[PDB]
């Protein structure tokens, strides 16, 4: 995936 | 979302705002295409951290599939980079204040090739800002319309939702303000227009920075070159 | 400055606080490189907060230096500990580098330091400091740090009266004013214990040579 | 030092 995909899940 | 009152939306959005970043602007050495150029990614890279965060807090963006949140943001980010350093630069007539520690009039960006010119529109739109006499509670408005509006044709009636209540919100805003009704609607038209030469901005800002790359002018983080990727 | 009233006190030092900034997104020059890429981002933000701490611009620029030279880590400590609060076992860095008391032992002589921060951070959750008290600490920390090496005194008296009024305000009878005031200031003696082994710490990073910005060089130089 | 001048700039 993208690492914005990811990062995006991160709180 | 679409409960929130016009008040609250504007809280919200208030609340929500990131940090004014500071760049690691070495005043030492004299300026090269390159330095220039690490030192204004090296910033836009951390404030993309912040502007991700902020997303989550605009309201309704975060009821969007993780896709849909990150065509949003692959769209809009130099987008938003812009506004907000348009925004910044308001009470700096002839500069951009990219930092605090890092203010910047249109010689300066001639120091790298193809800048100048992305600078002056910068610039321009800044002291359209400045003799509209922009407000803060109006600005957090248009950044959270750029957010849901760049990208949602090239994916909703959800953000379309969302985006009609920014609109109640100017005009609550601006009745707030004491203007007529006629001047409330000549307004809205004037700042959403602007919103037009903000999309050109970044589509030059994308073509100049995907140059930069191309020539390896300097390294980009894997987010801003993914983010950079997004667009071709 | 001593003109204001407590709940003004209260409100500059609220709108003066500085932004929670993030981490990059584990070998002992990796985490050490996060953290003091971290510590030299926040010290810039810290030196504006500074000077809109009441009585602060007032002082001479020498002043002003030597405070912050004295102040500087403590500050970043309380920050941190603050940060953690809602986080047993952990200190929240940065809101993408929340490290366990674990991660501490990646480096040398660190899990010492984090053992005593948490412990603080555990110790303002059993008090249940608030926001607007950790202001006043803050600003007492930069003010009384380096004090010994009238006006100040006089701004400290007022930071006092205003931790008295918050306290007054949540409804605590005076016996308990007094006694949480010294709670609190007593906290402060720890964190000055801590600074003092994490300058230690990070002077011993500094010469078995991860890169340290020139900021953090000289603040850490300062302490000799 | 350096930090003299963040305090001026
Ligand atoms: C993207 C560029 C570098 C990063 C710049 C930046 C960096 C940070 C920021 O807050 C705003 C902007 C807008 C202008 C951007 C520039 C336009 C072209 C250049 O490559
Ligand atoms: C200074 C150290 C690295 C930077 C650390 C830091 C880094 C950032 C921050 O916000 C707070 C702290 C407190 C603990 C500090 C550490 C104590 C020892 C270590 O060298
Ligand atoms: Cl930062």
């Amino acid at each position: 995936h993208k690492l914005l995909h990811r990062i995006l899940q991160d709180s | 979302a679409l409960s929130l009152t016009a008040d609250q939306m504007v809280s919200a959005l208030l609340d929500a705002e990131p940090p004014i970043l500071y760049s690691e602007y070495d005043p030492t050495r004299p300026f090269s295409e390159a330095s220039m150029m690490g030192l204004l990614t090296n910033l836009a890279d951390r404030e993309l951290v912040h502007m991700i965060n902020w997303a989550k807090r605009v309201p309704g963006f975060v009821d969007l599939t993780l896709h849909d949140q990150v065509h949003l943001l692959e769209c809009a980010w130099l987008e938003i980079l812009m506004i907000g350093l348009v925004w910044r630069s308001m009470e700096h007539p002839g500069k951009l204040l990219f930092a605090p520690n890092l203010l910047l009039d249109r010689n300066q960006g001639k120091c790298v090739e193809g800048m100048v010119e992305i600078f002056d529109m910068l610039l321009a739109t800044s002291s359209r800002f400045r003799m509209m006499n922009l407000q803060g509670e109006e600005f957090v408005c248009l950044k959270s319309i750029i957010l849901l509006n760049s990208g949602v044709y090239t994916f909703k009636d959800h953000i379309h939702r969302v985006l009609d209540k920014i609109t109640d919100t100017l005009i609550h805003l601006m009745a707030k303000a004491g203007l007529t009704l006629q001047q409330q609607h000549q307004r809205l038209a004037q700042l959403l227009l602007i919103l037009s030469h903000i999309r050109h901005m970044s589509n030059k800002g994308m073509e100049h920075l995907y140059s930069m790359k191309c020539k390896n002018v300097v390294p980009l983080s894997d987010l801003l070159l993914e983010m950079l990727d997004a667009h071709r």
